[PDB]
């Protein structure tokens, strides 16, 4: 299921935060500044609710038995938030190697797991902070697709 | 961006040479201004209007890289900085290659480390239109020492003169070195044979085949060989030896160990490094040594007289090998009759009836068969003593050692030709030397006796003496125990005294007595010791006076002290 | 007479206080104070017997001025005052001392006292340590830097009471308010301890080869003073002790912490003993006891395969289904190699460990829970020879002295099967005279060296061979010694 | 310097022995324009004559209530409060912080929008509370919760114990969000005998929650053994969309998320803990039963 994976993917990210929290001391990794960029669309906190926490109508991996015409929208909207996000950890990735700065590396296990993800639901100094703050609000996000997906498919 | 609270440049450059300069400006986007300072990280260093454009001058840049951030307490922004140096031209250049089968090797000096991502690169030049070019990159972690093109030029163009170049690209300046040229013949080093396997020929441990497999165009080859006893291991070399050679004249019954190296030619390739070395043993050989045998002549009957066979093989050419089996034979020489035996212990006795004479041989039965079979003619024990020689004499200026010396026989000393001497163990000696050394198998402190046989075919002689290596006091002496009046004389009779107390020979006995009550010097009589005797007489003394007896025994080193004491009135 | 020591200061933010001293009786004497503002307007208080008066912000106080008090002691039909002052209230505070439990660390001869406090303005920081004996004596702290504030002191070998104090000094180096009062005190514990013998039992194990442990309850008594309660600076905290079983270690570290003074089951194998007592710092001192080993006279069956690669050694356990560990440990040696397995057979490859001729303790231990030392059994542990026995079993220096004409003594030195214990059985010495026509055997006990020969026939030329013999394979015959009289 | 509630006004006044208070002047809420007398509680006698009078205000004495008055008839009467400041340093001292340097305690049991609050006062003679969302933007997240300044258990500290005050307040959203943006801000104002105090503090709501111990404690001996437990009804429904992580203690041990663990007893009691199995909440307290 993509149950497993989601598991590995928030372990992968709790282990690459409590790594980046010891090595970066300094860094603009704490006060915690959260900007999301997620702005622009915004259905992941307006679609992904119970349909028993639904009460005003104005605001695969999916079980036949939890089958809902307002679910497909939260799957989406998580679809093309974690493609743009996948996107910009490929400009990270590249840009944290190609100086000579080597103290801290980012192995490929949200990478991975996001690509599993997407496979298996259809079909200088600035970079560093943009980083962090990117995993700062990418934390609170990644608990909220976890929280919905335990939810639709259980 | 992520500087949303303003804005942060440097002068000139974010990279910057050693020991220069910096100017550092921290601005704000309109509607206190601190500057920290890091090394590797790690924080060592610290510090309206005006801070609407705040302009600083920072310089001493340590070596490394540094982070400089502009924070007003909320951060404003900041630069990452790096320093470092141009990379040194790189000195000692040194390539390699491994056998007939390896692409080229090299090596170089890179110098001291610039703490920046620097490149290099490896150019390879040579006639006919040969050329290599390869790249490596160094960083902190990672150092370009050695590497490998991954081309393999083939060796048997040994007529190109070639050319290598290392080349070093950084951000702040380029660096080369001197086009080196090489020989092709140098850096070729054939790798070391293998198969190297023994075959045992000629059914001896001093003859063997190697045999080995390598680059059949290998015109030399040289050969380690030792075994445990010496350090120094054998050499020997060979042109053309074609993956065979035969090893002659090899000490038998030892573990060597075997090592071999390649060279391609004379003039051209290089030498191999060591093979793995081969733990052999070397067989057995039938030995060709003769052994003496022993014999004792103890008298039970004139019809079955007992006759003892005693042999002691110590050296590693009569008993060299596994050694089980002793087939001993013995002959009658009077009358035609012999006998056959298996033994696998040094001593073995049989009784013969004591008419004839004897010829005793005995066989050294080892893996590959027997060696000789040794053999001694057997006489009497003892013959006239018209051959006896004057009293021998013996002699020890060491704790360990014993000379003997023996005056040549009253007659002459021309129709013996060989004497066997023995204490029993047994050594010979020719009649040309004067004395015998004998040092082994003794022990001092006790009592021994040495004999000499003078070996003859018709009738032996026979001498023999008691002594010993080195003696001391006696530790104390015997008891009187018996005094017996008869005749007119007093006898004294003992026990014999136990041997650790002695500690040697004891050479004589001093009897001293006195009457009761002189105390002048008790008069002294002199007995001495010989083995069968254990009575002394002493002549009759005053009449109805009481009498002390006492004895010492004294030897040529020391005396025991004064023993028991008699008291006796007659 | 009267008040006197006029001090009035201020106990917290928000806060004031006031207090002075009094001379003469305290039957029927009022005591009322006043304080008088020049803006001329005047507030007074009183409390009787009481001398705590408690005052702040919000009763009527001028605080941000020059405020002047003055006090006033009824009794009868009298009334005396005592001197005029006048200061200003914010200055002088009374500042607090260190709140809460003040950590501690110890070092050789040092004892480092660090605490938080609320005002981060550094305060002078002095001291007062007592002895159970004598009275306190003073010490100050020294200035220190500071979200913390540390304090140094010399380590006293017995235990000892200390208390902290302060007072906020001026920015100008100059004493403010006066000392603030004394925290509560603690006690530091002595360093070491002293310990005494605490007492063990002995006693012959059971047929299946069983001890039993019950440690004595007792515990010293430290001097303290009447102050020095409720913490383990009065007494230890707790005393333990620490089993170690170093018998079977295939398995992983077995060491057991036991509270003081309970049953225990230990076996017939070599232990550790550590009695220790966890003091504030953690571990003071040990008493160390080590239990030797022994064997069970009871010797039961055990079957042995060596050679080529495999070597398996055999018995019929108790009970199948459990682990079992088994020890080959050469005796002789100094244990260089340790070799043991954690599986009646077991079996396993063959190494130069086990194949030399020496003693092997062979150490059989029964077990299901490696964490608990009451199940491990002493089933077996035995004395192999290994290898060819009877090269070992040849005596050596073959010694024989005439001793009368018809007796004759002969000796021999101990062989290296004498050394490993309850193998040998007994030696057969071999009388043969050259004829070939009369020869005997004699059995001699392993325990002795001597034998005397007898029954023999004089002027005959004699040969002796000794041999020893184990339980299961015969002796080699030793070289011949040819003897006669 | 300003009307903290109509006709009160409240001043600040540097607290300093060596420096002058600051000048306000006030006037009577009257269109009648003569000679008045104006009265305090803390000084006997008018003062001041006219109806606008000046006044120097640098300690407690000149803060309270001034009536205007003329004959035997009071025109109006006004209030006058302090706000004390330390040299740079907003003075806080009608409230104490918790153990975690914190002056203000909240809590929120579930995701239903409500919480509570707690915090510590050292005294409690006529004091005034007041919880306001302080809100700038107006798309921040509101509260419409009530006040009370209830008395609570009396908490201990490190040294005697004190006072706690709490209300119980509630966030009203006019549609649910999957997950919060904005923080959620608030502001108190206290006054004791006259001391105003601004307080105020911002934290999410999904980073301050202890869940409840559970309800139901039941043990089947399985040989095995094991306890079941289910999580409380005061919580967000259902529990698959928000759910708990347990502890398990027994008398440094291990985490479980499924009801029935097979552990043994020691001959000691056993318990666990409640929770939420993403974020390092705080732990709530246990309920449990030996064995
Ligand atoms: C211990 O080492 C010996 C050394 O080979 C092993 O074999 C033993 O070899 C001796 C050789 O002298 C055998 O003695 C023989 O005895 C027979 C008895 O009639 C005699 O006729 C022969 O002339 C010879 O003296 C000995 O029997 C033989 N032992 C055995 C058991 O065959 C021996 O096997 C080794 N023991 C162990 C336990 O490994
Ligand atoms: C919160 O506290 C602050 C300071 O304690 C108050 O700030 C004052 O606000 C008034 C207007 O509300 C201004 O006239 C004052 O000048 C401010 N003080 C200073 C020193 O400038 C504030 O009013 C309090 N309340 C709120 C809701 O923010
Ligand atoms: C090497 O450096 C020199 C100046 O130092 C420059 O002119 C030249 O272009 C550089 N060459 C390369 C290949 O970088
Ligand atoms: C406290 O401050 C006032 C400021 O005017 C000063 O006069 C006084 O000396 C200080 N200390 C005392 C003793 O009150
Ligand atoms: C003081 O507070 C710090 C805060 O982390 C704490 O770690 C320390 O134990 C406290 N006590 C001291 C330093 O005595």
């Amino acid at each position: 299921r993509c149950l497993s994976q989601s598991r590995n993917l928030l372990k992968t990210t709790d282990d690459m935060v409590k790594t980046a929290r010891e090595k970066l001391k300094h860094y603009s990794c704490t006060d915690i500044d959260h900007e999301d960029i997620t702005r622009d669309q915004t259905s992941t906190l307006k679609t992904c609710l119970p349909l028993e926490l639904h009460k005003n109508e104005s605001c695969s991996c999916l079980p036949p038995q939890k089958t809902s015409l307002m679910m497909t929208l939260c799957l989406g909207s998580i679809y093309e938030d974690l493609k743009m996000y996948q996107t910009e950890f490929q400009a990270i990735n590249a840009a944290l190697q190609n100086h000579n700065h080597q103290q801290i590396i980012l192995d490929k296990g949200m990478l991975v797991a996001i690509d599993e993800l997407m496979q298996s639901l259809n079909h200088p100094y600035r970079v560093k902070m943009k980083l962090c703050i990117l995993l700062h609000a990418f934390s609170t996000r990644v608990v909220t697709i976890n929280r919905v997906m335990g939810y639709l498919s259980s | 961006d992520v500087c949303k609270l303003g804005t942060v440049t440097v002068q000139p450059a974010p990279v910057i040479p050693l020991g220069s300069a910096a100017n550092i400006s921290c601005s704000l986007n309109p509607k206190e201004l601190i500057l920290l300072k890091f090394v590797n990280d790690v924080l060592v260093e610290n510090l309206d209007h005006t801070g609407h454009s705040s302009t600083f001058q920072v310089t001493n840049l340590s070596l490394g890289m540094t982070l400089f951030v502009c924070k007003l307490p909320v951060p404003v922004c900041g630069v990452e900085i790096s320093v470092g140096v141009a990379p040194e031209p790189p000195q000692n250049i040194s390539c390699v290659q491994e056998g007939e089968n390896g692409t080229v090797a090299c090596s170089w000096n890179s110098g001291k480390v610039t703490y920046l991502k620097t490149n290099y690169t490896l150019q390879l030049s040579g006639p006919n239109n040969l050329t290599c070019q390869k790249q490596c990159f160094s960083d902190n972690r990672q150092n370009c020492n050695r590497l490998d093109l991954g081309i393999n030029l083939s060796p048997d163009l040994a007529e190109s003169r070639f050319i290598v170049r290392v080349t070093a690209i950084n951000d702040l300046g380029n660096s080369s070195s001197l086009p080196h040229t090489f020989t092709f013949l140098d850096i070729v080093i054939p790798l070391p044979p293998w198969d190297i396997r023994i075959n045992f020929l000629n059914a001896s441990g001093s003859r063997g085949t190697l045999q080995w497999e390598d680059e059949g165009q290998v015109v030399l080859n040289q050969l380690r060989y030792q075994p445990l006893n010496s350090t120094s291991w054998n050499m020997v070399n060979a042109t053309n030896a074609k993956g065979k050679y035969d090893l002659r004249d090899l000490r038998p019954f030892t573990e060597y160990e075997f090592q071999i190296s390649s060279k391609l030619h004379l003039s051209g390739g290089s030498w191999s490094n060591w093979s793995e070395s081969l733990r052999t043993r070397t067989p057995e050989e039938e030995p060709v040594g003769i052994l003496d045998i022993w014999y004792m002549k103890q008298d039970i009957d004139y019809d079955r007289q007992q006759i003892s066979l005693f042999w002691k093989s110590l050296n590693p050419s009569e008993a060299r090998g596994k050694i089980l089996h002793y087939q001993v034979t013995l002959q009658e020489v009077t009358k035609k009759t012999t006998l056959q035996n298996t033994t696998r212990h040094t001593s073995w006795t049989r009784v013969i009836p004591r008419t004839g004479a004897w010829t005793a041989s005995v066989s050294a039965a080892n893996s590959k068969g027997a060696s000789a079979p040794t053999h001694i003619n057997i006489v009497d024990l003892c013959g006239t003593g018209l051959l006896a020689p004057h009293q021998v004499s013996a002699k020890s200026e060491n704790m360990d050692n014993i000379l003997v010396t023996w005056q040549p026989p009253k007659k002459a000393d021309s129709a013996v030709r060989e004497y066997i001497v023995e204490w029993p163990h047994w050594l010979r000696i020719p009649p040309d030397n004067m004395s015998a050394l004998i040092s082994e198998n003794i022990k001092p402190y006790i009592c021994y006796e040495i004999r000499v046989h003078a070996l003859s075919e018709s009738q032996g002689g026979c001498s023999s003496i008691r002594g010993d290596s080195k003696h001391k006091a006696p530790v104390s002496g015997p008891h009187i125990t018996a005094i017996t009046e008869k005749k007119e004389r007093l006898f004294i009779s003992w026990t014999h005294i136990p041997f650790p107390e002695q500690r040697g020979c004891i050479l004589h006995y001093r009897i001293y007595w006195k009457e009761r009550d002189s105390t002048a010097q008790p008069e002294l009589c002199e007995i001495q010791y010989r083995r069968s005797q254990n009575s002394h007489p002493i002549s009759s003394l005053q009449p109805r006076v009481t009498y002390v007896l006492w004895m010492t025994a004294v030897t040529a080193a020391g005396e025991s002290p004064q023993g028991n004491e008699r008291e006796f009135c007659p | 007479l009267g008040p006197r020591n006029l001090s009035c200061y201020r106990v917290s933010k928000t806060d004031y206080e006031c207090s002075w001293q009094y001379d003469g009786p305290e039957d029927n004497v009022s005591h009322v104070l006043w304080c008088c503002f020049v803006p001329e307007r005047c507030r007074y208080f009183s409390s009787g017997p009481d001398r705590t008066v408690q005052f702040w912000e919000q009763d009527g106080i001028p605080v941000l001025s020059k405020v002047n008090f003055w006090v006033e002691s009824r009794l009868g039909n009298r009334t005396m005052k005592s001197q005029k002052i006048s200061q200003y209230l914010y200055n002088w505070t009374k500042t607090t001392p260190p709140l809460g439990h003040i950590k501690v660390s110890q070092s050789h001869r040092q004892l480092r006292m660090d605490w938080n406090v609320s005002e981060e303005a550094g305060a002078e920081v002095q001291f007062r340590r007592r002895m159970p004996t004598t009275n306190w004596t003073l010490g100050d702290c020294g200035p220190q830097v500071n979200m913390s504030e540390s304090c140094l002191c010399p380590s006293e070998n017995m235990a000892q009471e200390i208390q902290i104090r302060r007072r906020r000094r001026l920015s100008s180096g100059a004493p403010g308010g006066p000392w603030s009062d004394w925290s509560m005190p603690v006690c530091v514990p002595p360093e070491v301890l002293p310990q005494a013998k605490i007492k063990f039992l002995v006693e012959p194990l059971n047929q299946g080869g069983r001890r039993r442990l019950t440690m004595q309850g007792q515990s010293p008594q430290l001097a303290v003073p009447e102050g020095c309660r409720g913490r383990p600076g009065a007494q230890v905290k707790k005393h333990l002790v620490l089993v170690r079983m170093l018998s079977c270690r295939c398995q992983a570290q077995t060491s057991k912490t036991v509270p003081l003074g309970k049953k225990l089951n230990l076996s017939g194998a070599t232990y550790d003993l550590n009695v220790l007592a966890k003091t504030r710092f953690g571990r003071s001192t040990i008493q160390k006891w080590h239990l030797p080993a022994q064997e069970l006279t009871e010797t039961r069956a055990l079957n042995v395969s060596v050679g080529g690669n495999m070597t398996s050694m055999q018995w019929a356990a108790q009970a199948p289904g459990t682990t079992y560990c088994l020890e080959w440990q050469p005796w002789f040696q100094h244990r260089n190699h340790t070799h043991c397995t954690l599986i009646v057979t077991h079996s396993w490859s063959s190494k130069p460990t086990l194949e030399q001729e020496e003693c092997y303790r062979i150490t059989v231990f029964a077990s299901k829970n490696p964490k608990n030392p009451m199940l491990w059994a002493t089933v077996l542990s035995s004395y192999y020879f290994g290898g060819n026995a009877s090269r070992a079993g040849t005596p050596r220096h073959v010694s024989v002295r005439n001793q009368t004409g018809d007796s004759v003594s002969v000796e021999w030195t101990a062989s290296q099967l004498s050394t490993c214990p309850g193998v040998l059985t007994q030696y057969v010495v071999r009388c043969e005279a050259e004829d070939g026509a009369w020869e005997s055997e004699w059995l001699v006990p392993p325990t002795k060296t001597q034998v005397t020969l007898d029954g023999l026939r004089s002027r005959v030329m004699y040969k002796v061979q000794v041999r020893a013999d184990t339980a299961r394979l015969p002796g080699a015959w030793s070289h011949p010694q040819r003897f006669s009289f | 310097m300003w009307e903290l509630e109509k006709d009160v006004y409240v001043v600040e006044v540097d607290w300093t022995p060596d420096a002058p208070g600051e000048t306000v002047n006030l006037t009577c809420d009257t269109p009648e324009e003569d000679d008045i007398t104006w009265t305090s509680d803390q000084r006997h006698g008018v003062i001041g004559s006219g109806k606008t009078l000046t006044i120097t205000v640098k300690e407690f004495l000149d803060a309270g209530q001034y009536t205007c008055h003329k004959g035997g008839e009071t025109l109006s009467h006004s209030h006058l409060l302090l706000h004390k400041k330390e040299n740079g340093i907003w003075s806080t001292e009608i409230l104490k912080n918790f153990k975690n340097k914190t002056f203000l305690k909240c809590e929120a049991p579930n995701y239903s929008g409500r919480f509570t609050c707690s915090w510590l006062v050292q005294r409690n003679m006529d004091l005034k509370f007041n919880i306001k969302s302080s809100s700038s933007s107006p798309d921040s997240r509101a509260v419409t919760c009530g006040m009370a300044s209830l008395s609570a258990e009396k908490v201990t500290l490190d040294q005697r114990d004190y006072e706690k005050y709490s209300v119980s307040c509630q966030e009203d959203v006019t549609c649910p969000t999957a997950e919060e943006t904005l923080p959620i801000e608030l502001a108190l104002e206290a006054r004791q005998q006259n001391k105003y105090e601004n307080y105020s503090t911002s934290f999410f709501i999904r980073d301050i929650i202890k869940p409840d111990p559970p309800k139901n404690l039941q043990m089947k001996p399985l040989s095995q053994v094991e306890v079941s437990w289910e999580y409380p009804d005061s919580w967000s429904t259902p529990h698959s969309y928000f759910s708990l992580k347990f502890f398990v203690r027994i008398q440094g041990a291990f985490l479980v998320e499924k009801t029935s663990t097979e552990v043994q007893c020691k001959g000691g009691n056993v318990c666990v803990q409640a929770q939420d199995r993403y974020y390092n909440s705080s732990c709530s307290k246990w309920a449990c039963v030996p064995c």
